[PDB]
């Protein structure tokens, strides 16, 4: 096991530069989402499922009485069996169909490799279920599509396409695309599966896996792909399984017909008919491509964390828990600043990350550009409060937060330079009651707003300061909106869906900014509110839950949300500071029981328990 | 005008209301698409073809056409011109043509205010562009092969026929006949992209004249489908005079679902806006209606919106304010409170058929089934009757969980018992759990979530919930073997990988819309509300404690008996959580602090003593005692 793992970071080590681009280009389109794998028959022959030849002896067996001396060509595997259909009954291709494929095989591992590579769609010319049995393992469901009529009613957006169809319904070779005549009337019998495939191919990234080069299949799809315009389409990956080394001449006479191959048996060296060591070797470098076992060197975590926390930049502050899911649940961000290593299995990048910003010999090292990109990143970390690792006072940077109300009209009355400028004014506004001044506003940033980060935002604050308008409105019934206005703003926010507006943003904005999508849900302190349940214990949890506080106010302020306004945000706080100090009143007393002769509030909290709290909720601070 | 349309609601056709109605549907489901014509640019004033084909002619020819331009003048005379006096010249005219700005007509905000998952269109134009900018629905704009790939989002603005971003240039657009024969060898990429999403979605089909080139040329597309293989896409007709029958029967037999403009409104032959206004705002003022007219009409839609909770075997009546779409308020009392139905009131007339016998009589046998189970499932969870008409109302729980009474005996007699069907498995599974046997629990659980979609799902965040209380245990124990290290590595590779926060998006549509009140599962936003609901009147009676002055321990008794309920008869994992067993003992510690004030001035039962004995410490019950 540890011996494969070593021999996999040597082999990736030594690999080519045209396949450690190529690898590259399938982690980053695997990060995406928008990978897919087109699977073959080698993939279930890994799993011993029945070949096709088999198929093929036993149709001439039936035939002729005795299997054809010597070897089937190319068409005779698609001849004898429309010859057996022909000749004999239709009912006895069904049947010898039935005896040869109603078989129970277990998932090779490389299914599930496969599913561990996250493809958004499974293209499959196999028959078989074993794809769709390692789906239904794995959690991950598909819209398994192997008929005509499955094309139009898909329950979900990703798909298990069987281009070649299956025995789901029965096993008849009605189902399937066996025959040479299947073959011959395929686009005539399956309009739809061949679109849908052609669809899926142009707007992802595919991977065939389980083809040979000479495949009929792989030659249809190129021949398809001749007919394209130029570059107007990306070149499919093809992982190349065969024991022996790939020819250069077939190997660039297939690159130029638009296949980049990464072949097996270059990479690695293993015996003629152990396959899936090779289908091994690929997937997994693949898989610890993606899971950054295979980075060895400095300024190359550098580029990885660049990439990771670079979109945040635009984000005025980051919470910790955020940076949780910034980085995959690799690392536990505690509150205190401290770095803890939680799930990343490949190299501790934060580790020497923080290394670096120790020892600045080890970070002289580094690239110019690469020592660039360091210094920001150590910028943004010490900005958001992150000093060191486990092994090794809060400030709110808010005129809102503060109350500065003159001065908030000050930053107001100046012209704006920057999209960012007209956030931060159209929040201020918000804050200082000028409601409609705000939506317009943020209707003006939204136009004009089109990274998209601050797009995102105004789009979630002018919902949030539509619904306030419209509560404030409720509750009156004085007319501070004018009815024209208010019918402006309800024709612009009909079947205006806040649900839907994440999923609307561009998949690059999606991937780089995760963490953004909680600000659409309808609640989103849940996960505190919950947790405050540890400060009712009669047996720190006190300071993190303080800290966690901080941190969602600092974010809510600093990054100019207008969802801090709001009954549920204040509620949470109301419920953290009650309990906080309830539960230091308990400790004193419990001391007081104990030893006969606890919370120390400051300038934060008191601004925190003056805004939020109301008068008979600090009356029962009091009494209780 | 608005009361004119609700009139037109009122006379519509009933095959108009089943258009609409699967129109709405998909439009709520986001499988809409728009299929927008050259009527739609035409409505906003934009310089239509045939006044570039006049322009042509008169350039080439020297004089205006005397008489009318046939379907093949429309391509030819441009491709006369094209051919003769050259590209320079197409381009020229083609950009002193079009490159005026206009403005956005109310139709194009209408059809982007139908939220649709995709705009198909034939127009050149970037009036869609400016509408989605305006609007802030970002689409990713499709108008040549490289954008195909290019791609930056999973929602498509496809022309078709190109546009001029690139240029003000013939070849960017499908403008002359040439252009529309090698159409299929120049445009493969967009041609795949328009048939997948046309298979793919539901398809409205808006400002064509049914006699269309594009139109024809889709339904000869169609017409080499299977039969029954898709869905029939839309046609909205805008033309002055109604449209003959012959003419509709020959068309919806082509693969068209007719919704003609001119039949349901009458205006003027040349108010073009008047006949496209007509049906958009019929099809958006329909989103919040819901069709509901007769009692039958009634027990058909609460049925659709109940049944999938049949599998479930009780339903936390908080959570049902999210099955109706906080229409109603479904208080835990078993009050149903008129929270946002605006329109007609299917709960009140559900109740009113349940009180009254004659009502009830005079349904369909279908829907007189399906009233009985409705009425089964409402009298199974409590559910009596709306606010208004509420009585006394006795808080009366039983919870029918062998697990939640500890009938350790029976518990594993019924788990070496063989099961009989998969929910025999699933409460098999709960069992195994429950006894401590978790390495037979997660493996009858992945049996199960291989043989199976409700009880797919509960099966696999029951799974994933004995893998995580697994590891805890080999993480306390080893900080003894129960378990294996071969289980425990199979486990971890099994597990690894799996994410239970996005388990709920891994789901069908369809499961995600009739389960959603399930997603609440995956995390503890499941405790969430009742949470914040326990804190609140805790602090309310903390101040009726003081002070001396329904019961707020009413409802906090009734929320936690929902929720324990709700977690054990359901057989979830979720019952062993260390923050459900806190608000369990919360709930209690504060129903027993409102019994000692009230006893000064309710008793203990047979649930709170097994409630106590079981999420309490010893520590909790020792300061219940002192307070």
């Amino acid at each position: 096991s540890k011996r494969y793992g070593e021999k996999l970071k040597e082999v990736f080590l030594m690999l080519d530069n045209n396949v450690v681009e190529c690898i590259k280009e399938i982690t980053e389109s695997s990060r995406n989402g928008k990978l897919v794998f087109f699977v073959g028959a080698g993939v279930s022959t890994l799993s011993d499922y029945p070949q096709w030849w088999r198929l093929v002896d036993k149709y001439h067996e039936e035939l002729y009485g005795s299997p054809k001396k010597g070897n089937y060509s190319s068409d005779e595997y698609l001849r004898i069996p429309q010859i057996f259909y022909n000749v004999k009954g239709e009912m006895a291709f069904d049947g010898i169909l039935k005896d040869f494929f109603q078989v129970d095989k277990p998932t090779n591992p490389i299914h599930d490799k496969i599913l561990a590579m996250n493809p958004a769609h499974v293209i499959t010319t196999n028959y078989d279920n074993l794809i769709d049995t390692a789906c239904w393992k794995r959690g991950k469901y598909f819209s398994v599509i192997s008929a005509e009529e499955d094309v139009a009613n898909a329950t979900s957006s990703r798909y298990l396409l069987k281009v070649h169809g299956d025995f789901r319904k029965g096993f008849k070779g009605e189902n399937v695309v066996l025959k040479e005549d299947d073959y011959l009337n395929y686009d005539q019998n399956y309009p739809l599966i061949s679109n849908l495939m052609k669809t899926i191919i142009a707007t992802h990234t595919i991977v065939f896996i389980g083809y040979g080069l000479g495949d009929y299949n792989i030659n249809m799809l190129l021949n398809w792909v001749r007919k394209l315009q130029k570059d107007s389409f990306h070149k499919p990956f093809f992982i190349r399984t065969d024991p022996s080394p790939i020819e250069n001449e077939t190997l660039i006479y297939y690159e130029n017909k638009g296949l980049r191959i990464i072949d097996a048996a270059s990479l690695i060296d293993s015996n003629e008919y152990d396959y899936l060591e090779r289908y091994s070797a690929v997937m997994d470098l693949l898989i610890e491509s993606q899971e950054n076992k295979f980075i060895t060197k400095d300024d190359e975590v550098i580029d990885y964390i660049y990439g990771k926390i670079s979109p945040l930049f635009a984000l005025q502050y980051i919470r910790k828990i955020d940076l949780k899911h910034v980085f995959e649940y690799d690392y536990h961000f505690e509150v205190n600043g401290t770095v803890v290593r939680h799930k990343n299995k490949g190299f501790g990048y934060m580790e020497r990350f923080f290394e670096l910003k120790e020892s600045c010999d080890e970070r002289s090292k580094l690239s110019k550009k690469q020592y660039e990109r360091f210094n920001a990143l150590f910028n943004f970390f010490e900005k958001n409060g992150v000093i060191c690792m486990a092994k090794d006072s809060i400030e709110i940077n808010s005129l809102a937060y503060h109350g500065k109300y003159d001065v908030m009209k000050k930053f107001i009355e100046e012209q704006s330079v920057s999209i960012e400028d007209d956030y931060k004014k159209a929040f201020f506004l918000a804050c200082l009651g000028r409601w409609e001044e705000s939506y317009d506003l943020y209707s003006n940033i939204i136009l004009n707003s089109i990274n998209g980060c601050v797009y995102y935002l105004s789009q979630i604050n002018r919902y949030r300061i539509y619904q306030s308008i419209t509560q404030a409105v409720t509750q009156f019934n004085y007319k501070p909106f004018t009815d024209e206005f208010l019918a402006r703003i309800e024709r612009e926010m009909t079947n205006f869906n806040i649900d839907d507006l994440f999923n609307g943003m561009p998949f690059e904005f999606q991937k780089k900014y995760k963490i953004l999508e909680f600000l659409s849900d309808n609640q989103f302190l849940y996960d505190d509110t919950v947790k405050l349940f540890e400060l009712t214990n009669k047996v720190s949890s006190d300071i993190v839950v303080l800290l966690r506080l901080y941190d969602n106010l600092r974010f809510l302020y600093e990054n100019c949300l207008w969802s801090v306004s709001f009954h549920e945000f204040h509620q949470y706080i109301r419920n953290s500071m009650s309990l906080l100090i309830e539960k230091a009143e308990y400790e004193r007393t419990r001391d007081i029981d104990e030893l006969g002769f606890g919370f120390f509030m400051e300038y934060y909290d008191f601004v925190n328990i003056s805004r939020h709290f109301k008068i008979d909720d600090i009356k029962n601070l009091e009494r209780s | 005008y608005g009361e004119k349309l609700k009139e037109v609601f009122l006379m519509l056709d009933n095959n108009v209301v089943e258009c609409i109605k699967e129109i709405t549907e998909s439009s709520r489901n986001g499988k809409l698409v728009f299929f927008v014509g050259a009527g739609v640019s035409t409505l906003s004033d934009y310089p239509q073809w045939w006044r570039l084909v006049d322009k042509y002619h008169e350039e080439l020819y020297g004089s205006p056409k005397k008489g009318n331009y046939s379907s093949d003048e429309y391509l030819r005379i441009p491709q006369i011109f094209y051919n003769v006096k050259g590209e320079m010249a197409f381009d020229g005219i083609l950009k002193d043509f079009f490159q005026v700005d206009k403005p956005t007509n109310p139709i194009h905000d209408k059809i982007l205010a139908m939220n649709p998952a995709h705009v198909i269109t034939t127009n050149y134009d970037n009036l869609i562009d400016t509408a989605c900018w305006k609007r802030g629905k970002y689409f990713s704009v499709i108008s040549a092969e490289e954008d195909v790939a290019n791609a930056t989002s999973s929602r498509y603005l496809l022309k078709v026929h190109g546009d001029f971003r690139k240029g003000f240039k013939g070849e960017n657009v499908v403008l002359k006949e040439d252009d529309y024969l090698n159409y299929d060898q120049n445009y493969p990429l967009i041609s795949n992209l328009m048939k997948t999403i046309i298979a793919t979605h539901t398809i409205v089909f808006i400002g064509y004249g049914l006699g269309d080139y594009n139109i024809n040329m889709l339904l000869n597309w169609v017409r080499k489908l299977q039969k029954d293989s898709f869905h029939k896409p839309f046609f909205i007709r805008t033309d002055p005079s109604p449209i003959e029958n012959e003419t509709l029967i020959y068309y919806e037999n082509k693969g068209l679902r007719i919704i003609d403009a001119a039949s349901l409104i009458d205006s003027n032959e040349y108010d073009y806006l008047e006949r496209y206004s007509a049906v958009m705002d019929l099809l958006i003022e329909s989103q919040e209606n819901k069709f509901i007219t007769k009692d039958d009409e009634v027990i058909d839609y609460i049925y659709g919106k109940i049944s999938p909770l049949f599998a479930l075997q009780y339903i936390r009546k908080i959570d049902l304010k999210h099955v109706f779409e906080y229409d109603y308020h479904f208080e835990v009392n078993g009050t149903v409170v008129r929270h946002k139905n605006k329109g007609f009131g299917y709960m009140e007339r559900f109740f009113e058929l349940k009180e009254s016998c004659d009502e009830r009589s005079k349904l369909s046998k279908k829907q007189y089934e399906r009233f009985n189970a409705l009425f089964n499932f409402f009298e199974k969870n409590g559910v009596i009757c709306m606010a208004k008409d509420a009585g006394t109302l006795n808080t009366s729980i039983e919870i029918n969980s062998l697990a939640y009474h500890g009938k350790y005996d029976v518990m594993k007699k019924f788990i070496e018992e063989q099961s009989v069907s998969i929910e025999d498995d699933y409460k098999k599974a709960f069992f195994l759990a429950c006894l401590g046997r978790w390495e037979e629990s997660y493996d009858l659980y992945s049996n199960i979530i291989l043989n199976s979609g409700c009880v797919y799902y509960l099966s696999q965040i029951n799974r994933y919930r004995i893998y995580q209380s697994i590891t805890q245990a080999v993480t306390q124990f080893n900080g003894y073997k129960p378990f294996t290290d071969e289980f425990l590595a199979r486990i971890e590779r099994e597990m690894t990988n799996f994410n239970i926060d996005d388990l709920f998006n891994g789901m069908p549509f369809e499961f995600q819309k009739k389960y959603k009140i399930l997603e609440f599962l995956s995390d503890n936003q499941f405790l969430y509300d009742d949470t914040v609901k326990l804190f609140e009147l805790t602090n309310k009676v903390r101040s009726e404690m003081s002070e001396g002055s329904m019961s707020s321990d009413i409802v906090v008794l009734l929320r936690l008996y929902d929720n324990l309920r709700f977690l054990y008869e359901n057989c979830l994992w979720s019952v062993s959580f260390h923050e459900f067993h806190q608000y369990i003992r919360n709930s209690m510690s504060l129903l027993i602090e409102k019994a000692e004030y009230e006893r000064t001035r309710f008793f203990m039962e047979y649930y709170d003593f097994v409630n106590i004995s079981r999420h309490f410490k010893i520590d909790d019950i020792k300061n219940l005692e002192r307070s």
